[PDB]
DNA sequence: TTTTTTTTATGTACTCGTAGTGTCTGC
DNA sequence: GCAGACACTACGAGTACATA
């Protein structure tokens, strides 16, 4: 199959439409944006008839109703969407849309969109049968490094002009949520017809609304961005994430941070990294945190992880939040939290 | 407070409250649409029940005193009280304060109101069109057209009817992207050419409306509505904004393949098949051969249902499928002695009409197995 | 006789007559005036901060006579009409109450059907968040291709409860909540508009009781007004605020490092006259002095969720070392870890405070 | 297996085949659960199906060629196969290859099947007790206390209906613990005492099994089984095991005041009253003065109704308050031209009796105080 | 004539009957006054200090038959359906029995309905802080712009629990737990009508008892006169209580300062003789130290109820100093933690008490 | 790019799909 | 007479959320 990114998917289109579109991703702007120009794309090339159908696990399966019927009225090329669940299609519904795919009309226009899916559903009997000739686009959110550049190239689409300090609070302001950006753009445009936005304008016109994972966080802990840190630390609880995820996923790096510590005094880093199977983009990550913090932050750290998961599981208690605030101010960064963060 | 005074028969009220309080139920929109008006103006008495897209006015008259008033009472509540007393009853009824008192002679009831003020008035019009049509006539057009609208489609505008009254005689089409169904009945008198999409519910009400007496049905449509009269009961409603599709096209243009069979002998292979057809989608295949017609249905449990019946038959040889609800709903609102099916190809429309008439159309798709 | 409730009557009816908030209004106002006039917006807020009033100005200038425009005029047949509850082309929807899908599709089928007598037939779905899954799978279906004689207005209070796909279709306007400058004009304006005599003094403690929200502001005004005898006075609503305070943790800490006896005696006297559950009350003075440390260490520990009593807080974090900090942490979580064997809870509490207040001074 | 060739005549077996289809319906527990097996024997088919806690037994005869065998067929598929079929047409059904083909005239269809050993039996149970009734007898019997069994409760179990034989004599009870049922009637032979709780669902089935007033039905009581013999349909069913509270001690010993009405006009009395009632608390008022039965009813939106009824009462006033979906339902079972009401106290129960016939007896406890 | 529980004898039938929560009464009373009616009330509080009664209270004044009047004009015909709590307009929701949205749907449908009798169809939901959340939801827009025939009176005892959007388009009634004054001078009433003899100092123990409430002062007050024949009295309300009136565990601590072993034991076997509980000895002794402890601290510490022995209570005051005082109270809790493991509670009271004079810092046991 | 994801025991609602029952009508 | 046609009521499940 062809693998596309969300530039080159007008051209993709205007060459010409395939049997079916797989628009895959986790943001929500881009996928929408590519729905919408292949929609409009299929509609000035005749297809008329659009039905939006959810495939999570539920009482709603009737697709093929759509697609074994021609149209009496006028010969109206159809087009079908699917919504694929949080986490993929199970093998049910792998072998549901393995019956899907199994007739098609060439009049018939398929489009899924959903999260992005390993190699668990890449290898189903769906996507071999797809294999041939869908597209699957990948839409992807850019990260914190990338963001000012897609920004601007957003800018540059709108005939705006924002310098470099509102490109800065934009992607600060807005880290991890293109939706709420492309809206905050729209939103600048009709504050201002000049369109030359400048910081003294983008400072009150924009929001707090950020969305993260707790990956963002562990690697802000790590490089010990502090602010960063924090910042994501109270947007996770308002966003009301489970506190057990944040916990299992700093453990994780935690304990790889002192296993990597204590075998450090007496092997190299090079051999330690590839023996303890860590990620090619993590390294210098990894790096930074071992030249940074000795045994006794992390054996700290490792005693306030402890407390704070035994009072959540064993007093039901509330204080989860503010303890791993305490924590993130206990790692990498200033290491003080005497007895009173540190059990 | 307004006085609105009622003395009147049950037998003159029980029809009219059982015509307007039809569509009111389940949780309105507004309280105040839950509510019947009750209007007592001269002489007359009218009820108005309204849905914020429909609006039905019941006139009964009046001989017993009475005093003018308007208030809006609970439908249901009101119907049943009218229903429940004994036979040849006769019916008070008095506003008091804020509540109003229903009697009759050994019995006493009180049930909250509203005012008639705040009652949503639906806004008048001027109609394009007059029409008169005897009630027999739009109950076939209704009858034969009805079942084949949309029922949620997305387009929301082929969930309605097409009335489309053309020279001296009418028209109704009905689809739902699979099925069409048109119907043309003379009316008499010259019109002029119009096209006009009523809304299902309106559909509905103006077959239930309908009394299956005697006496004219007037109607009235306008730009963006229409009005019906049958004897003391006018019904109005709004129209749809959407463009109905042409129902010409879509029609075989050059049926190839003439058939004949009895109706009521398809229509009962048609049903015995069709129990063991697939539920995931129902549907049979029909092999046309030199007098014969044999009908193969199959489910994935591995169940295979056969018929052979001897038609009349002008062609080669035909392969094609078939939904098997949809022929069923056709051959069942058919209601005629034999049925004449004209067949093009395994790809194109099906022309279903009576083998005697040439009123009631319908055109249906292959389903692809 | 019939004096309307003060968070009636003062429902703004202009865009001129909206407090702050300009990010919104002007954008409003741009869209209108020009072409660019998205097919949904959804509005968003915090507590009565002006989502709801700002909607329906929204639909009162869709839909006036004179066209389009930023400002209504006011005096139409149909700004009077919406300007009361009856009105045909502007559907006011309770989504919190006719959650069901059924109720849902026998309201958003009338797209479908012309506008009687505006341009545009406007729906105003007040708190939208509540629909159910089939409900919004159907507003859904009707937004991707909305007609273009319908325009969609959703009012809500939790935006990220709804499910992403609607909200991308939807301009999406974040009301700041009101400064406290801000909600103090209003409200001198709105007092002086009407016959209550004030003092500033007591406008300045009904603005900061407020936590930035114009609704609780004018129910305060009329509670104040009520118990003040017709005229609002400093010392009638520091008496009620008092009755209503329930801040006791940061008050109770100030006092118990600044050592005031008799303060901290008064303040669980307080505590106690109100039923405060002396557990809950303990742990969060915990949590308040945890937060204290914290902000020792870095001035951007205090997040967003303590924006009222940033300035207390961080006043408190300044003027005291860190170690005294650490040692009342020490003896109040020592003090909660025997509170329940004590003799009462307010009496264990009431010691524990006690033992924190012997140490340092005195 | 073997080849069935089994010829049935369809007038000989639609009725039994829907006899036999009654009890079972809806989705199963599990596969196989539902359906139905056929089997022959020396001329002579058998039509069973089951719910593992019931039987269905039908006998018709057989003229043509056949052989002695057992087989299995899903139900609602071979119960709207069979029907619809023309008139006086044969059906031939024959076993190849673990599916069935039905044929009629040249309409073939195949099924899926299972084998016969796949089907399970119920319990076996000797010397029961044996009754010769008539149906119409049982019928009326169980009808005036069909509707005073609880349905899905935990207390006792309620979920059914006691028959206690005396005497010569059978009588029924049901109940819920506010409104109880008895009927009490001569049969005609020398019995034993015995008490047993029948299930609800077997007393839909029993009912459904009542058909003529021909050949009396004969039951068959024990223990934990029950059967039913109606010509050649044999019905059975496991019984439930407890025992409901003393009949006897629910009914009032003193009923010491006494009223006498119409059925007719208390029952629409009732039905008007219950209207403007309480939705969850369908209780009225009622108020007994001399010859005069005065019923008030309220409801969370007021509106209240008011009727009264001219009956034969000499007493004081009482003031007894109860549900009216219990006296309605009471009301609609008698049938009878005159009823007495029986009342003690006012926080006493009610009785309820027909006035010139002592077969049938209810009481209702009382509502509020 | 019989005998009814006082909790619902002598529930306040106008304003002049409550006593305490002078603010809301003062708030109520002259909103009425003025004519300004809020459409949505709230009252919260902690339990059984008169929210439901005052409320009922506000429903009387809104509907008497004189017009909208301040105080409710004693018993006219729109009131007495309300003293019997049968009122055709006054709509009691017990709100935990119909938390389900099904049933505030039921609710709001039928709100714009004229009041059958009275000015207003007063909707008084008890226990607001049970409402599903759906519920909740539901009921936001008709609080906010409820028809002019309608009010809302909300009950509830933590306000917390609701969510902020329905806190902020109701007034806020806050109701402080009464003093202790206000109870006995509440039940010192109540007995006197009642034709019952009293003690005052069995009035005051009632007052203590119950914390802040009143109609849990007057079950409590109701359980004594049961527990005595008829009479309130001293010696009942020390059964019913299991306290030690203010004397015994002044002896008790007294000694133990002292570090007198010999009448600390002989008062414990008098204690045993009393037939008293040995934990209710313990919380007794520490309440008895921490008054000393605040007393110390803070010079005026010390109610009335308390006066009989306030003397001795000063004598403490100067002769013990505040490290010991804390020395004493911890090693009497860290008893009170170990009580329930002793092998006897008696014995681990007697333990407790020897490791208090063992560990004494002034006059510790010989070594 | 990259793949990565967690406690639970118990209870309380809400909303939709689908069966079981009643009844009521033009069949 | 009879399905059959709703019409309605109940129940399961999928899901959200609360508390401890
Ligand atoms: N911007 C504003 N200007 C004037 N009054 C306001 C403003 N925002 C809120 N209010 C006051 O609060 C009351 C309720 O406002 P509303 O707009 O309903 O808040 P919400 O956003 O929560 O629906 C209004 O009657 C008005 O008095
Ligand atoms: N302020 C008060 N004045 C007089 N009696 C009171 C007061 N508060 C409570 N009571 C007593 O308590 C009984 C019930 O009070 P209630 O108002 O139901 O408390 P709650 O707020 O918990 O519902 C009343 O009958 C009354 O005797
Ligand atoms: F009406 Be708001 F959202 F409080
Ligand atoms: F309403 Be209270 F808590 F008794
Ligand atoms: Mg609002
Ligand atoms: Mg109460
Ligand atoms: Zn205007
Ligand atoms: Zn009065």
């Amino acid at each position: 199959m062809i693998r596309l990114y969300p530039e080159q998917l007008r051209a993709q289109l205007n060459e010409g439409l395939r049997a079916a579109y797989l628009l895959l991703g986790n943001d929500p702007l881009l996928l929408q944006e590519s729905q919408d120009a292949v929609r409009q794309v299929a509609a000035a090339q005749g297809f008329e008839e659009h039905h939006t159908f959810s495939i999570d696990p539920n009482t709603d399966w009737n697709a093929i109703f759509s697609l074994c019927q021609a149209m009496s009225l006028f010969a109206s090329r159809q087009t079908l969407l699917l919504l694929l669940p949080e986490n993929g299609p199970n093998a049910a519904i792998n072998e549901q849309l393995l019956t899907l795919t199994g007739l098609l009309h060439d009049d018939l226009l398929l489009i899924v969109r959903g999260n992005k899916l390993s190699k668990a559903q890449e290898n189903a009997a769906w996507f071999t049968a797809l294999a041939n000739r869908s597209v699957q686009v990948t839409c992807q959110t850019p990260e914190q490094a990338q963001l000012p550049r897609w920004v601007a190239a957003r800018a540059k689409q709108l005939n705006l002009e924002l310098d470099d300090a509102a490109n800065q609070v934009l992607c600060y302001c807005y880290e991890g949520n293109l939706l709420a950006l492309a809206q905050a753009l729209e939103r600048l445009s009709l504050l201002w017809p000049d369109g030359k936005l400048t910081l003294p304008r983008v400072e009150q016109a924009v929001n707090d609304a950020a969305h993260f994972t707790p990956f963002h966080w562990v690697d802000a802990l790590l490089m010990g961005k502090s602010k960063r840190a924090l910042h994501i630390l109270q947007q996770l609880r308002l966003e009301g994430s489970e506190p057990v995820i944040l916990l299992r996923t700093l453990q994780r790096e935690l304990l790889l941070l002192v296993n990597l510590k204590r075998q450090s005094a007496h092997t190299p880093l090079r051999a330690l990294f590839d023996k303890h199977r860590v990620w090619q983009n993590r390294r210098g990550m990894m790096g930074e945190a071992l030249n940074r913090l000795s045994q006794t932050q992390l054996r700290q750290a490792v005693q306030l992880l402890t407390r704070t998961e035994l009072t959540l599981k064993q007093d039901y208690g509330q204080s989860v939040w503010a303890e791993l605030e305490g924590l993130s101010l206990l790692l990498c960064h200033k290491p003080l939290a005497d007895v009173f963060i540190d059990g | 407070g307004p006085h609105m005074k009622f003395t009147v028969e049950r037998e003159h009220l029980l029809k009219p409250l059982q015509q307007v309080s039809g569509p009111l139920g389940g949780r309105p929109t507004l309280p105040i649409l839950g509510n019947l008006l009750l209007q007592v103006a001269d002489g007359t008495l009218s009820l108005t029940g309204t849905d914020l897209e429909m609006e039905m006015v019941a006139r009964v008259a009046l001989v017993q005193p009475h005093e003018p008033g308007a208030t809006t009472v609970p439908a249901r509540k009101f119907f049943d009280i009218c229903r429940g007393l004994p036979e040849g009853a006769e019916i008070a009824v008095q506003l008091e304060g804020e509540r109003m008192l229903v009697r009759s002679g050994r019995s006493r009831f009180s049930l909250s109101t509203l005012p008639a003020a705040d009652f949503p008035n639906l806004d008048d019009w001027q109609s394009e069109v007059e029409f008169t049509l005897p009630q027999a006539t739009m109950k076939r057009l209704i009858e034969a057209t009805q079942f084949s609208m949309a029922h949620q489609d997305v387009r929301y505008y082929l969930n309605g009817m097409l009335f489309e009254t053309e020279g001296e005689e009418l028209r109704t089409v009905a689809t739902d992207g699979h099925r069409l169904a048109v119907c043309s009945m003379p009316i008499g008198q010259s019109l002029p050419s119009h096209s006009v999409i009523v809304p299902r519910k309106g559909v509905i009400e103006l077959m239930r409306m309908l009394d299956g007496g005697d006496n004219p049905l007037r109607v009235q449509i306008g730009s963006n509505n229409i009005r019906a009269h049958v004897g003391d009961f006018i019904f109005t409603s709004k129209l749809v904004d959407g463009r109905f599709p042409d129902y010409r096209r879509v029609l075989p243009k050059n049926p190839d393949k003439h058939l004949e069979a009895g109706c009521d002998l398809l229509k009962q292979a048609f049903a015995r098949a069709a129990i063991l057809s697939n539920e995931k989608f129902r549907g049979v295949r029909l092999y046309v051969s030199e007098n014969q017609l044999k009908i193969t249905a199959n489910n994935p449990e591995q169940e295979e249902a056969e018929e052979i019946l001897d038609v009349t038959y002008s062609g080669a040889e035909m392969e094609i499928g078939f939904n098997v609800s949809y022929v069923l709903d056709v051959l069942n609102a058919l209601k005629c002695e034999n049925v004449r099916m004209m067949l093009t190809d395994s790809v194109s429309s099906v022309q279903i009409e009576d083998a005697a008439s040439q009123s009631a159309a319908y055109v249906v798709m292959p389903m692809r197995l | 006789m019939s004096y309307q409730v003060l968070a009636r009557k003062w429902r703004p009816q202009t865009f001129a007559d909206v407090v702050g908030q300009e990010h919104v209004l002007t954008a409003l106002a741009n869209g209108l005036s020009l072409g660019r006039i998205h097919h949904a917006y959804l509005f968003s807020g915090t507590r009565g901060v002006g989502k709801t009033s700002i909607a329906r100005l929204l639909a009162k200038g869709l839909n006036c006579e004179t066209g389009i425009t930023a400002t209504p005029c006011g005096v139409c047949d149909n700004c009077r009409e919406i300007e009361q509850g009856r009105f045909v082309d502007l559907i006011e929807i309770d989504a919190a109450s006719r959650t069901k899908v059924e109720d849902t599709r026998d309201l958003l089928d009338n797209v479908q059907y012309a506008p009687a007598r505006g341009r545009f037939k406007v729906y105003l779905i007040d708190e939208v968040h509540m629909l159910s899954r089939h409900s919004f799978n159907a507003l859904l279906k009707t937004l991707e291709e909305p007609p273009e004689h319908v325009k969609f207005l959703l009012a809500t209070t939790d935006p990220q409860k709804l499910p992403v796909t609607i909200l991308s279709r939807c301009l999406q306007f974040h009301l700041k909540a009101l400064d406290v400058e801000q909600i103090r004009h209003q409200l001198e304006h709105i007092l002086n508009e009407e016959h209550i005599a004030h003092e500033p003094r007591a406008l300045q403690l009904l603005a900061r009781a407020a936590e930035g929200s114009l609704r609780d502001a004018l129910s305060l005004t009329d509670q104040a007004i009520a118990s003040g005898d017709g005229q609002v006075s400093t010392q009638a609503v520091s008496a009620m605020l008092g009755t209503l305070d329930d801040d006791q943790a940061l008050s109770l800490v100030e006092a118990m490092v600044e050592a005031n006896g008799e303060r901290v005696m008064a303040l669980i006297n307080e505590a106690a006259a109100r039923g405060i559950e002396w557990e809950a009350l303990l742990v969060e003075m915990l949590g308040l002095l945890h937060r204290i440390a914290m902000v020792q260490l870095s001035p951007a520990a205090l997040g967003n969720d303590m924006a009222a009593i940033e300035l207390r807080m961080r006043e408190l974090a300044r003027t005291i070392p860190p170690t005294d900090i650490q040692l009342y942490y020490q003896t109040l979580l020592i003090g909660r870890k025997e509170l329940p064997y004590a003799p009462d809870r307010r009496m264990g509490v009431e010691m524990t405070l006690l033992r924190a207040l012997a140490f340092h001074p005195r």
